RNA sequence: GUAGG
């Protein structure tokens, strides 16, 4: 129920920096959020929240949960 | 180990002042108990004060009525500490009339039945001789403060105008402890909490209501809990 | 507002010609001008207020009355 | 609504000198009554 | 951080009542405290349950027994006060036990320590429960300020006559011609550093360590040491203009 | 008490004391400098008389005096009008009807002024203590009582205006028929098209109606089959009435019309100007600024109830908390002379036969039988010597029950509002001005 | 009039003895006369029982050494307080222990008299080096609060007897704090969080249900003044 | 201009 409740030290080892890991949560936002904004479309590539989620919710509090969790991951291109 | 009950005692110093006494209290209580009494009787005691007025040939509380020196401002101030009784619920109206040169006061206000003011050698403004004063003025009984802000609701009436009102008639509570006279050592000390109010109602009541509701809130704690 | 002494304006002191020698106090003070008041701004001291006593000379100076002392 | 939407939404609080980078700091917003910012007075001295 | 200084204090800073007792638990000794028998600052012993990281000092010695202990992480009992206690309460349970006064440089060095070794998270919730407590604390330590609080050294004035006193015998042989008038302000320059600097060593030893102005100054909370100088002390020389 | 105060504060004071709003009602200080009668009574704020003879009606509006010769005068008292920052400059009357008057004698107060003596605030009960951080970094922690009794309130009366105008396409009028609107929001306003006097409004009120004369409208597609669906005619004439602006509130009241046909003159090109007077009674909040005269200034940070305020020992609460790490480091111990002598002179003092060095100035000053209340004075650098303030708070008149209720350190005990348990020590109270 | 929102007391346990309560938000000022006079009654005015002296054979009040056993007698002390005794005689009275040989004595090896329960057996008292040689007497008394150690002549009537800070209250400590809630758009509403830490032998929510009906007498016997009503529910 | 930072 704030900011602080993913703490940040899981996050960092998992991405191996500050930076990366804010780029990185950022664009499974940004992707999440394009999926909740699909309304109708159902296009594939689009995914769901693999963590459960609120009537109301920020995505970016699912993204970092979804990093904290570990489950998701990045690669470079 | 010793077992005693709490018993309390009560003695008047002045016609609004009191002083009451508990003994048999757990050391290191007294203070406690005084100061949870202090601040219920404070916060929280039924009371009646005047909150809303109406004044002819005036639209807002700014100007002034030609024939006191005082403007309307004023008598704002001069009414807000005017203090009252009121056994109804429901608003009651209460009119001031005066005519011709001299004091105008709280006396003068014509009190509808069950309604009583409790200040009449309260002077509220003065008249000239080509003066006039008119005035409505709305009882409501409540406790506590309540600002004007809040206690608008008539907007198509600008003649009337709304004044923050202040219910509660306790002046002031002083509480102290002492040492009990029992041999032990423990030393059960002795509470004495002092209160004077204003006019309108008898300290002895005062306590009464207060002493009821926080009954009433342990008799909550208590009883959810078992 | 009345009784202030503004420095600043025209055929004067400027804001960008203001030094560290205008703005102090100086002994003369006494009598003309409170060296304690003046705006905290980037303008200190040179606004100041006029003495208590302090009444003009024609000329333009700042005269200041003084009981006279004889004999002790 | 509002106070539905704001939690879990950062806002930047910054003074004006900012001298070093402890001016611009993130926080949780919380609505308070009142008509003035309230602030938590650990991270005062870091913005002096 | 004056309340934190408060509360990890030596003795003396009241009337020591309920000092050399043992206590079974910090409990029973916050029970004793709201008793009023004992004072927050009162050196006593104290037990500790286990998990209590004892102090870094206290780690070579341990209790007397003829089989291996390991008091590092058990029961052990110690001489402090319950102020150093709670201030081990509110830091986190695995940091060891801080037996010496705060103030404002060894609280910055913990501070420091924190956040070298431990996540932020307990960083965050450890310097807010300093917060609380040391606000409590403030409220509980009665600091003030007063007429009685300042208080002028008696010594002063007598000493300062005396240097007056010299002033003046430079002065009558100043008018006399017999020394410059350059000189004479270098004299008098130097022996007015002097009387200030006296006066001022004589004011730091007159003011007992109890009132709130030293409890503050000392605590590292506000202030410094040349401000009680010219607000007890005199002032001394000043600077004119350029 | 000047001369116990280090200059930097001293300036901020003197520059934080031209600042100070008057308020509902003012009270002169009730320790202060003795020059402050002549500082308020230059200055054309007050109102006195020019002539010394019985005054013969006082009313609010004016005040008639006739002097001995025969001359009759009415001062008409200037009330509730703008100032130049936007503050009152109520005036109200303190001589009686057959009152005997000396010529300069006061008449009637001016704003932030009393019995003709300036007064720029009240007089605070005060005691230096922390408080659970409330009053970190010298914020400030004030009671309830002053949001309860108006003790610090002050007036606010905003004026703006609107011009009608002939344009290139033609003239611009104010009509209670503004375009485009629903009916509720013009319902308060007069007939033709300005609001009445009396009625509160808000943000986004209608004030004055006022109509564009006409724009040249190129209806789009989307507006027009809105239209054609709706059946509603979109006329040249554009709303461009006055709104409140965002963020305000007040009751009008007053509404001034000049008019270019009438016989008042107007600038070229408009020919209507209406201004309005919207006022206010801000009462003491969270966020107000709030100083005292030795420049301890800070922000109101919270305003607990009047229990929770650490009450003294007859019950009396403390209208204000204060942190007392400002006055060492700050070096201007003068308010803590202030705070005292407050104290002092709320409680009267008597002295007569002690034989002291103190008693003895006081008796020769003349300052030896004091009843409560009654003000005092000291000079900026003849004040009171802190031997004297000694001694008299150790012969303060006793309040009640005959005891006095200040300790001779000047400090006395406290009982927390919220926990009850006494504090541990006595701390200082008294009584000092707030602005 | 009517309280907006009506409180409601409720639980959240963490352990057996240690718990937290919480009060459905309240009337605000009001929080802290509660919280306040539930934190000091529960504390002290719930009664309960505890050891009130003790005696070590053949020793001294000036020879804190005891012969046979490798800790002292301040350590005695201090576990034989920790220790707690539920009794009801509501007179001193005394209980024994006299073990020997060498090995661990606990609360679990004391032999308690009729009338008297020791809940916790569990704790280990001594340890002996050698022959145990341990007899050991302690008195007993039901009590109120909490009370200070002090010399009632019992060295003087025997010099092995001396005092002991007795623990009467079944509870050790409780923490309350007022905190701020938002309800029906108002933020003048405060909520009560009182964490209580109990020892093992009473159950908390049971001494706090004491403790309130303490209360609710010693403020019905303001009711004998007059009879009054105000605003509720 | 003039106040606060
Ligand atoms: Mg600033």
């Amino acid at each position: 129920e704030g900011i602080i409740n993913p703490p940040i030290d899981e996050l960092l080892e998992a991405t191996d920096s500050k930076y990366s890991l804010v780029i990185y949560a950022a664009k499974r936002a940004r992707q999440i959020n394009a999926y909740y904004s699909q309304l109708g479309e159902g296009l594939l590539e689009y995914v769901g929240p693999l963590v459960d989620t609120h009537v109301h919710e920020k995505p970016l509090s699912i993204a970092l949960r979804e990093i904290n969790a570990g489950l998701l991951t990045s690669e470079a291109i | 180990l010793i077992a005693q009950r709490p018993s309390l005692t009560e003695e008047v110093v002045d016609e609004f002042r009191s002083r009451f006494v508990i003994e048999p209290l757990e050391p290191g209580f007294g203070y406690t108990l005084g100061n949870s009494l202090r601040r219920t009787l404070l916060s929280s005691i039924p009371g009646a004060a005047v909150t809303s007025i109406r004044i002819d040939g005036v639209l807002h509380e700014f100007t002034t009525v030609p024939g006191v020196k005082e403007d309307v401002t004023d008598l704002i101030l001069n009414i807000k500490q005017l203090v009252v009784s009121s056994e109804h619920d429901e608003p009651v109206v209460m009119y001031l009339r005066k005519q011709g040169p001299g004091l105008v006061t709280a006396a003068d206000i014509a009190p509808p039945a069950g309604v009583e003011v409790h200040n009449p050698d309260l002077v509220l403004a003065t008249l000239n001789g080509k003066g006039k004063l008119e005035m409505e003025l709305t009882v409501e009984r409540g406790r506590g403060y309540v600002s004007a802000v809040q206690n608008k609701q008539v907007g198509q009436e600008i003649g009337r105008i709304p004044v923050d009102s202040i219910y509660s008639p306790v002046l002031k509570v002083t509480y102290k402890v002492e040492a009990t006279r029992v041999e032990q050592r423990t030393d059960f000390d002795k509470l004495i909490v002092d209160v004077e109010t204003k006019q309108a109602m008898r300290p002895r009541d005062a306590m009464a209501s207060a002493g009821k509701t926080l009954v009433e809130l342990f008799g909550l704690a208590r009883e959810l809990n078992i | 507002h009345k009784r202030r002494l503004n420095a600043l304006g025209p055929g004067g002191l400027s804001r960008e010609r203001a030094g560290f020698e205008v703005r102090d106090v100086h002994p003369s003070h006494y009598g003309r001008m409170c060296p304690i008041e003046t705006p905290e701004g980037p303008n200190i001291g040179l606004i100041g207020s006029l003495a208590s006593y302090g009444r003009i000379n024609p000329f333009g100076f700042i005269e200041t009355p003084y009981r006279k002392v004889v004999e002790g | 609504v509002l106070e539905e939407v704001i939690a879990e939404h950062p806002v930047l609080l910054n003074r004006a000198p900012t001298l070093h980078r402890l001016g611009i700091q993130a926080f949780e917003p919380q609505l308070v009554e009142g008509k003035a910012i309230q602030i938590h007075p650990l991270v005062c001295t870091a913005f002096n | 951080v004056l309340g934190l200084f408060f509360l990890t204090t030596d003795s003396e800073g009241r009337s020591p009542k309920g000092e050399g007792r043992a206590f079974g638990s910090s409990a029973e000794a916050i029970m004793a405290f709201d008793a009023g028998d004992l004072t927050l600052q009162a050196k006593i012993d104290i037990r500790f349950p286990v998990g209590t990281i004892p102090p870094r000092g206290f780690e070579p010695p341990a209790r007397e027994e003829g089989e291996p202990e390991w008091q590092q992480g058990d029961t052990f009992t110690l001489k402090t006060t319950l102020g150093r206690a709670l201030f081990n309460e509110l830091l986190p349970e695995d940091y060891p036990f801080v037996d010496y006064e705060v103030g404002k440089k060894q609280l910055s060095e913990i501070v420091n320590d924190l956040a070298e070794r431990y996540p932020k998270v307990i960083v965050a919730a450890t310097l807010d429960n300093l917060k609380a407590a040391g606000f409590f604390w403030a409220t509980r330590s009665g600091v003030t300020v007063a007429i009685s609080d300042i208080v002028v050294p008696d010594a002063k004035k007598e000493i300062v006559k005396g240097y007056e006193g010299q002033d003046e015998k430079v002065q009558k042989q100043y008018e006399r011609g017999l020394i410059t008038k350059e000189e004479r302000t270098q004299e008098l320059i130097a022996i007015w550093t002097k009387a200030t600097n006296e006066v001022a060593e004589a004011m730091n030893d007159n003011f007992p360590k109890t009132n709130p102005v030293s409890m503050m100054v000392n605590s590292g909370a506000r202030g410094n040491m040349m401000q009680m100088r010219q607000i007890a002390g005199m002032r001394g020389l000043v600077s004119n203009a350029k | 008490f000047l001369e116990h105060d280090d200059a930097n504060r001293a300036l901020m004071g003197a520059n934080m004391m031209r600042q100070a709003v008057p308020l509902i009602k003012s009270e002169s200080p009730l320790v202060g400098t003795g020059m402050e009668y002549r500082s308020a009574a230059d200055a054309g704020d007050v109102v006195k008389a020019e002539k010394a003879g019985v005054v013969q009606e006082v009313s609010a509006d004016y005040i008639t005096t006739t002097n001995d010769d025969g001359t009759y005068i009415t001062y008409r008292l200037a009330k509730f009008s703008r100032s130049n920052q936007g503050t009152s400059v109520n005036q109200k009357v303190i001589v009686a009807e057959g009152d005997r008057i000396i010529e300069g004698q006061v008449l009637a107060d001016g704003p932030a002024t009393e019995n003709g003596e300036m007064a720029l605030g009240k007089n605070l009960l005060v005691a230096f203590m922390p408080w659970e951080g409330h009053n970190y970094e010298d914020a400030i922690i004030l009671s309830q009582r002053l949001v309860q009794d108006d003790v610090l309130s002050s007036i606010h009366i905003e004026e703006h205006e609107v011009d009608a105008r002939d344009t290139k396409l033609g003239p611009e009028e104010i009509t209670r028929d503004i375009p485009n609107v629903s009916e509720e929001v013009l319902a308060d306003l007069d007939e033709r098209g300005i609001i009445r006097i009396g009625a509160e409004v808000v943000a986004g009120d209608i004030l004055v109606g006022k109509v564009t004369p006409k724009g040249e409208t190129e209806l789009t597609p989307e507006e027009r089959l809105l239209r054609a669906i709706f059946g509603e005619k979109a006329r040249e004439v554009r709303d461009t009435s006055l709104k409140v602006p965002h963020g305000e509130i007040g009751k009008v009241i007053g509404v001034r019309v000049f008019d270019r046909e009438e016989g008042d003159e107007l600038p070229p090109g408009v020919n209507q100007l209406v201004r309005v007077y919207v006022a206010q009674k801000r009462k003491i909040t969270d966020g107000d600024k709030l100083a005292g005269r030795h420049g301890n200034k800070g922000v109101i940070s919270k305003i607990n109830p009047i229990e929770d305020m650490p009450f003294l020992e007859d019950g009396t609460p403390v209208d204000i908390i204060l942190n007392p790490l400002a006055v060492p480091s700050r070096m201007n111990p003068g308010q803590v002379l202030e705070i005292h002598l407050g104290w002092l002179a709320s409680r009267g003092w008597d002295v007569s036969g002690l034989a002291e060095e103190w008693a003895q100035r006081l008796q020769v000053i003349g300052a030896d039988k004091v009843e409560p209340g009654t003000n005092v004075a000291t000079p900026v650098f003849d004040g009171a010597r802190e031997d004297e303030l000694a001694g008299l708070l150790q012969h303060t008149i006793p309040n009640r029950d005959g005891e006095r209720m200040v300790l001779p350190s000047g400090k006395a005990r406290l009982f927390d509002g919220r926990s009850g348990e006494p504090f541990p020590e006595p701390i200082s109270v008294g009584y000092m001005y707030i602005l």
